[PDB]
Order: C-alpha cells, then structure tokens, then sequence
C-alpha cells in the first residue's frame, strides 16, 4: 500500500533509492578496475511509487545486460543508467516543482 | 498544497544533494561503462608507446571513443541542457586508465609510466560539448563535431608522444625511441607481431599517413555520432513494461 | 611513371631489376621492339606484401599504345600468373610491338596478387605513323588468319544494335499511346483490364516467341560458322 | 467545377507532355542507380571479353542484373499497367555502358571495342515484361521469369563471343581468342590474376559448365526477383513523414 | 499560404517541379559517366499542396541515400524515384482526371 504515501516520505525514499544507486556505483567501479543490483532494482519497485506500473526498461538494462537478447555489452549497459535518471529526476521534479517556483 | 519540505531552503538544500549523489552515481557507471568499452576496443593501441603509430591509432581511437560522448550528451543535453557530456565520459576514463597505469602497470609489474601513459582525448571532448551547447543541433554536432574528435585526435598527442620519435642507432637497427621502450620493457604476455602498427604499403604514399588517417576517423566518427546519439536517446528511456 | 610516390623501402626491399636492354628507343606502327633483362626477388621481402606465389609480369603503359605480342620468364611464355619464389633469380623478356604514336614512358613491370604493382625502370620510347596502320594478325588452329584488332567487330556491333533497337520497338508500341495520367486514372479506377487488350496482349507473345526464336536459331548458326 | 485546363485538347496536350517528363527523367535516374549497381557487382565480367566465362560470368550477370527490373516491374506495372518495366532498365544500362565503352575505355585508352563490349541482357527484359503481362502474377514471373533471366543469358551472347573461342598456337601455348585480346592489349592496372572465370575442378566435370552454371543462375533470380520485388513496392511509396 | 491555389495554378507548377526533376536526372546520370536534388524538394515543399504534410519518405532516399541507417546504396537510391513518380501522377492523375473522362 506505498502509492499513497507522505510527499516527504516518498522523497526520503527516493533519497534512499540513491544511497542503493551510489553503492552500486562504486560496485560498478571496483568491477572495472551485482548484488546490489537487485537491492536497488528492488527498493525502486518495492517502496516507489513512481516505478509500480511494471519494471522499468532502461533500469533493467542497468541489471540484465545483454541477457535481453563480448563484455563490451556489459560495458554498453552502463548507460541504462541514463533512463533511470531520467525517471528518477522527472519523478523528482514533479515532487519538488513547487518549492523552487 | 502539500510538500515534501517544510521551508523554501529546504528544498534548495534536497534539490542540490540530489545533485551530489547523481553526479557521483553517472560518473562512476559510466566510468565503468565507457572504461570497459574502451579497454576491449581501443584498448590495446592505448597500453603502450610503441603502439601510438599514424594509421591504426590515429583511427581506432577517436571511433572507439567518441561513442559514449554521444550517447551521454544525447540524454544530458536535451533533457536538462547539461554541456559536460563528452567530458564527464573523458574525466571518467582517464581516470580509470591512470589508475591502472600507475597503481598496476607500474605499481604491480614495474613498468616505467612513460612507457603506459594514456591517451589523450580531452581536446576533442571541449570542442564537442561547446559546439553541441551552442548550435544546439545534433546534426552540425556529428558533421563538424565528429571531423573535431578525429583531426584534433594526433595534434593534442603529439606534444607528449615526439620525444619518444627521435631515432637512435641502437645495435645497428635505427629505432625510436618508443620502438625502444617496446624492446626493453618485456612484455611476456604481448610479443611484437600482436602489435598493430603501420608498416608500409606498395600501393601508399609514407607521411602523409597521420593526416590522412585523422580524417577518415574525423568521417566514421560522425557517422559513429549520429548512431551512438540515437543509441543514446534509446538509452535515456523512462518507458515501462 | 608512377613509382616516385611509392615507399622507398619497399623498392629497395622487393623486386631488383638488372642488365635491361631496350632494343630500340623509337619505332613506327607494327614495328616490334624487345625489353629483356633480368630481375631478383629480394628474400627479405617486405611483412605487408604478399610473398609473390602469384605474381603477373605486365608492362606500364597508358592503354595499349604497344600490344604485348610476347612476354617470358625462363624461356617460358607467361600469358597466365605466375609462381615466383623469395630468393632467386629470373631472366626476361616481352615482345612490344607499336600500335599508337607519342611519347611513351615504357615501364616493364609485376604485379604481386595481394602485393601492388612492382614497378621497374622506365625508359622513353617514341612511336611514329598513324595508328590506323596497326595490323595485330593471328592464324587460329583452324585457320583463318584474321586480324585480332577488328575481328568480330562487326558481330558486336550488329547483334547489339539489332537488340538494342529490339527494345527500343517494344518501349515504342506503348509510348504510342498514353502513359502515365491516363493509365494512372485507368488503373485506380478499377479499370486495369481495361489498358492490356487482346492485341496487346499478344503482341506480347510475338516480341516473346521471336526473341526465343532469334535466340535459338541464330544459337544454331552460330555453331556451324565456329564448329 | 474548376479546371487546371481550358479545353479537354489541352488536358490531353498537357497529360502527354507529362509522358515526356517522366519518362525522360524515369529513364536517366533508373540509369544512373541500375548502371552504378551494376559496375560494382557484375561490372568486372561485363568490361573484357576474356573474362566472359561459363561458369562465374553466367552466374553474376543474370542475378545482379534482374535487381532494378523486378524493382521497376513492381511499381510500373501494378500501378500502371505499364510493361515496358524490364526493358526501360536494359535500355539505360546499354546505353550507359556502350557511351562509356566506346567513347572512353576505346576513344580516351585505346582498347579495342571488340575488346570491350558489352553484355547483353535484352532477350531476357523481354520474355521478362512479356511473361508480366501476360499472366499478369509476380509469383509466375518469378519462378518462369527468373529461369528464362538465367537460362537465356549465355544463349543470348553466344552469337557474339563464340568468334572469340576459336583456338589459336600462340608461341606454344593454346589460347582462345579472347586469351590473345587481353594479353596484348595491356591493362596495366588490371593483371591477369584479378580475373575470375572458371579453372576447372577434381570435383568437377567440364561442358557442360554453362548450362549447369545457367540453371543455378535462373534458380538464384527467381530468389533475387521475390527479393526485388518487395524491394520495389517498398521503393514506390507515396507515405509522409 | 500555398495551400489554396488555382488548379490552373498548382499544375503550372507541378511543370516546373518535373523541370527539376528532369535537370536532377542529368546531373544523376553525369554522376554515372547534389546541388538540384534540394532545389526539387524544396520545391515540391515549398510550393505545392501535395508535398505539405511534411517531406516524402521515398523523395527522401532519392536524396540522402545511404545516410538513413559501398556506393551501390547510391545506386538502390534512385529507384526512389518511383515513390515521387507515384505521388506526382496521383495528384496530376486528381487534378485532370475531369477533363480527360
Ligand atoms: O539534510 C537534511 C534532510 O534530512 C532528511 O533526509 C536525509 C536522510 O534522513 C538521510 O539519511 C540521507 O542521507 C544521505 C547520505 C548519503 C549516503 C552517502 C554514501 C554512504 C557511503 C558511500 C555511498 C553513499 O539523505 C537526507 C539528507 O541528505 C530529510 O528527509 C530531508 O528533507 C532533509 O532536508
Ligand atoms: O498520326 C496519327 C496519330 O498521331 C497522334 O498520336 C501520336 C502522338 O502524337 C505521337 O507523339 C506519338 O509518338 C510516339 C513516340 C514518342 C516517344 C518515342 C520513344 C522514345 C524512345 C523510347 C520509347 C518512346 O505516337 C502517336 C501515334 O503514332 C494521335 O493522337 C493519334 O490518335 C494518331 O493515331
Ligand atoms: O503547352 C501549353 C501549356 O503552357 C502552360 O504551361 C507550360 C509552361 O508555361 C512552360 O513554361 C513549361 O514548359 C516545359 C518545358 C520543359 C523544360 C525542358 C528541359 C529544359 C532543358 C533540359 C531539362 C528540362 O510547361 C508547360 C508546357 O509544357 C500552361 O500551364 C499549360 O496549361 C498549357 O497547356
Ligand atoms: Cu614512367
């Protein structure tokens, strides 16, 4: 029942989203040098309000690779992170708006 | 209404950690990313002084690595007029790269760090953003901008490379002094037939080679343009299934 | 000409050519002149070119100002490509006989299959005549002696405009009539029967049946007057 | 109404000006495309008369060849029955390759016509047409027209080449005609070795070669002709974008 | 305001289109032996209701090419020309099919 749920308390949880998105960040930076992948793939459908209606594709590129169908594609797949930005923002922007007038 | 915040400043004080967090997060994916990509592609010529030549280098890497710029422009600049696309990606692989140069070529195998520095691609990475951010057109970006990140590929190398190309008569054979550092250092697990230099060809003219090459990559590298922004557009899809 | 701008190792490191003779300098339309010499295949052969297994020895000249009525390695003809291995040694000759007057820069040469051209040295040769002198006769293993620089010209040019103004009929019987608007409407209209009638439509089988007659008989013809 | 005409003579001197236009302008682009298309695939074959073989001259000709005739067919005659489809094409390509067989390789480097002339590809453009409209089918055109596109080239240039295949003792070798044509007029950048005609097999028998080779070919066309079809509905299209 | 013209007008005009393209079939056939290729589209843009609704698919590849996704895709490119071919008449065909009945 997390649709319905307090402005502030939504945005402390896409706070949260990000303190998964950056770990697995760092994760993705020591491989270059997936767990975590499913504890942020997690969060964003389990306690989001914004990513319920089903998966997101470009997150899921973040997370499957080329597992959709060398290594380059794990390489390739990085940029996925672009689409959840682009959610992520938008759904940000629609919770912030008002309050940056 | 209601917010998620209990005073204007607050919601200046979220919108910019927001800020932080996304910024570390993009530039370490992507790091990752266009680092991983790089090293499979481009990689190799990358490694080593004694593969900085005028034909495969000057080609291979602006192709190779003006994909990710692309892609990353694509979302940052036309969803949030973002300008440090191709710099972002350019700060994160060189980053990558000189930490693996120093802390394992050298650090862990002994290799003196003129002989594994990187190449350079920042150049190419300025006059892209700016031609990009005014203009505002993905197509003069491509045309103008992809001719940009091949042709300034070898001048912004050169001035660290040409000590390295001063002969020597070393044994009785006339070397470089990259060709020296490639004979000394011992590669082990990289002998000298894998190296893809040029060599020369009945049907070629010697230098000009380095001009030559830097546009041919300067043409593929739009057209690697004008696909890595579509790709990237792809890329930056907030679709769900 | 045309070497300057090739490497100057890969001269140096390929193909050695020695001891040329030129036996003349100028000639006139149907006199033969004779390149011979010798050559050496260097055995430190350059990486980027393709050991010569299959090398072809021609001459450098723009278009057949000369035609090239003999050409040997070893005293072997060598119409074909030829086996020539690293280390060794071959002498030549080709038999260049006149055909278009000017000044000629003659260059005897060999093309290296997955190589380039391999390009010997070239010495000034002047024609002079008219080229309409040129006579090129061969007597075939039926013979017949023709002359090889217009044989079965007038077969070409027969066959090809009769075809040629074949065609031309069959666009003509059409673009007699309306073209495009008329059997645009036609066709749109639900009226396409309309535009191939009977006499169309077979018309048709003439053009058909004849281009398969003219085919196969002339086919036929053609076996007897070359058994 | 309102008319674009002031008498119905001037709508029927206008609809036939229009005629010209378009055929002028159907006629010299179809040119161009199916003449450049048939340089770079079948071209080799079709400029000297020693590299007209049984078995790979057979094959490439007709299957690179039907392209732009199954293509035109497809809009031509079903949007307008117009059945000239095949032979427009054949028209411009000769046209095309005789200018620039005649007036060039002949009139500008001196190779003798008889050297250089070319294919012939006509008899096929019309049982090819014919078999359209009558019939009025793709699918029988492609399957009956195909073969006859294969079947008949080689019978269609025999009559002009054979001259060329009666044997000579040249210095001690055994050489055809056309064997004489290309070594004596010098192709200087064009060596023996380049050409691709047939040199016989341990798995192979010899004549028959070309019908064998003939048949494969019209099998390959009708393959070519379904693909060209398509290709050629897709190619007249009137959608916006 | 090109969108309302006099049918006496519009087919004036569709002439001068097919000088265009007429002009831009020899330049394509000294090719095989640019510039018009935007004159005519412009054209059959510019000034003629037909081509309104924003460019033709097969116009186009008779003048970008190959640059869509060797040099025989400029070759397939002229086949294009049945699409405007196609298009033209359809609206010649519409504007005199009175007329000619
Ligand atoms: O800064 C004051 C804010 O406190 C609350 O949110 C906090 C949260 O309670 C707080 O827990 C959280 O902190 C973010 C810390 C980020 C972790 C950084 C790294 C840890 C190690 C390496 C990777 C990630 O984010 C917000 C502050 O950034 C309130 O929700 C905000 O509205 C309020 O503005
Ligand atoms: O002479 C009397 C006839 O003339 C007129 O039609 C002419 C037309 O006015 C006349 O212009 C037309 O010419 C046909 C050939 C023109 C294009 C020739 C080819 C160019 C090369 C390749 C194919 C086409 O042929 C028609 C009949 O021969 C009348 O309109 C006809 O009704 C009438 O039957
Ligand atoms: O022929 C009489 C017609 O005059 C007017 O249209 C003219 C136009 O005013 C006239 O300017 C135009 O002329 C077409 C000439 C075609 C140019 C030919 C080539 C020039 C050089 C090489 C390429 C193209 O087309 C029409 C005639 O074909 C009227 O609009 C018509 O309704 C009327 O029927
Ligand atoms: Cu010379």
């Amino acid at each position: 029942k997390v649709m319905s749920i307090t402005p502030r308390e939504e945005l402390r949880r896409h706070f949260t989203h990000w303190t998964w998105l950056m770990m697995y960040g760092i994760a993705i930076y020591f491989g270059a040098s997936i767990i975590t992948g499913g504890a942020s793939f997690l969060y964003a459908k389990t306690r989001l309000p914004t990513y319920q209606q089903g998966l997101s594709l470009q997150y899921l590129v973040v997370v499957v690779g080329p597992f959709m169908i060398g290594f380059v594609f794990f390489g390739w797949s990085a940029l996925g992170v672009l689409g959840v930005i682009n959610i992520e923002l938008g759904a940000l922007s629609k919770l912030l708006k008002k309050d940056l007038a | 209404s209601q917010s998620a915040v209990r005073s204007r400043a607050e919601a200046v004080k979220v919108s910019r950690t927001f800020d932080y967090m996304i910024l570390f997060t993009v530039f370490f994916v992507v790091l990752g990313g266009y680092h991983i990509h790089y090293m499979l592609t481009g990689g190799d010529w990358d490694f080593w002084t004694d593969w900085k030549d005028r034909r495969l280098w000057v080609t291979v890497a602006p192709i190779v690595s003006i994909t990710f710029p692309a892609a990353v422009q694509a979302v940052l600049w036309w969803r949030y007029r973002i300008a440090w696309g191709a710099t972002l990606c350019v700060l994160g692989l060189l980053l990558g790269e000189w930490i693996n140069r120093y802390f394992n070529f050298w650090g862990w195998t002994y290799f003196p760090v003129n002989f594994v520095f990187p190449s350079n691609l920042m150049p190419g990475a300025i006059v892209l953003d700016v031609i990009l951010m005014l203009s505002n057109s993905m197509t003069l970006t491509a045309v103008v901008g992809g001719l940009a990140w091949g042709l300034l590929f070898y001048p912004g190398n050169w001035p660290i490379i040409a000590p390295l190309h001063v002969p020597v008569e070393y044994n009785g054979m006339m070397m470089t002094l990259a060709d020296l550092q490639g004979y000394h250092y011992v590669r082990t697990g990289t002998p000298e037939y894998i190296r893809m230099v040029e060599k020369g060809t009945l049907r070629t003219f010697g230098k000009d080679v380095a001009p030559v090459s830097a546009f041919f990559s300067g043409f593929v590298s739009i057209l690697i343009y004008f696909l890595w922004h579509f790709f990237g557009s792809w890329f930056g899809s907030e679709k769900f299934v | 000409h045309g070497e300057k701008s090739q490497a100057a190792f890969m001269r140096m490191r390929t193909i050695h050519w020695f001891d040329l003779n030129w036996s003349k300098d100028q000639v006139s339309v149907n006199e033969t002149m004779s390149i011979s010499g010798k050559f050496h295949v260097f055995a430190g052969w350059p990486e980027t070119v393709d050991k010569p297994e299959v090398a072809f020895l021609n001459i450098g000249i723009p278009g057949p100002v000369f035609i090239r009525a003999g050409s040997w390695i070893g005293g072997q003809l060598v119409p074909r490509s030829v086996s020539l291995e690293l280390g060794e040694t071959y002498e030549f000759k080709v038999l260049l006989k006149a055909r278009r007057p000017g000044d000629w820069h003659v260059h005897t040469m060999m093309n290296v299959q997955g190589g380039g051209p391999i390009i010997g040295p070239g010495k000034w040769v002047t024609i002079t005549g008219s080229m309409g002198d040129f006579k090129n006769p061969i007597t075939t293993l039926t013979g017949e002696t023709i002359d090889l620089e217009t044989y079965a010209l007038d077969g070409v040019y027969g066959w090809h405009l009769f075809w040629y103004l074949l065609g031309v009929a069959w666009m003509v019987y059409w673009c007699r009539k309306p073209v495009f608007i008329p059997r645009r409407i036609a066709v749109d209209a639900g009226k396409a029967d309309s535009l191939i009638t009977p006499t169309d439509k077979k018309v048709g089988m003439a053009f058909a049946a004849g281009t398969l007659a003219i085919v196969a008989v002339s086919m036929g013809q053609a076996n007897e007057k070359y058994p």
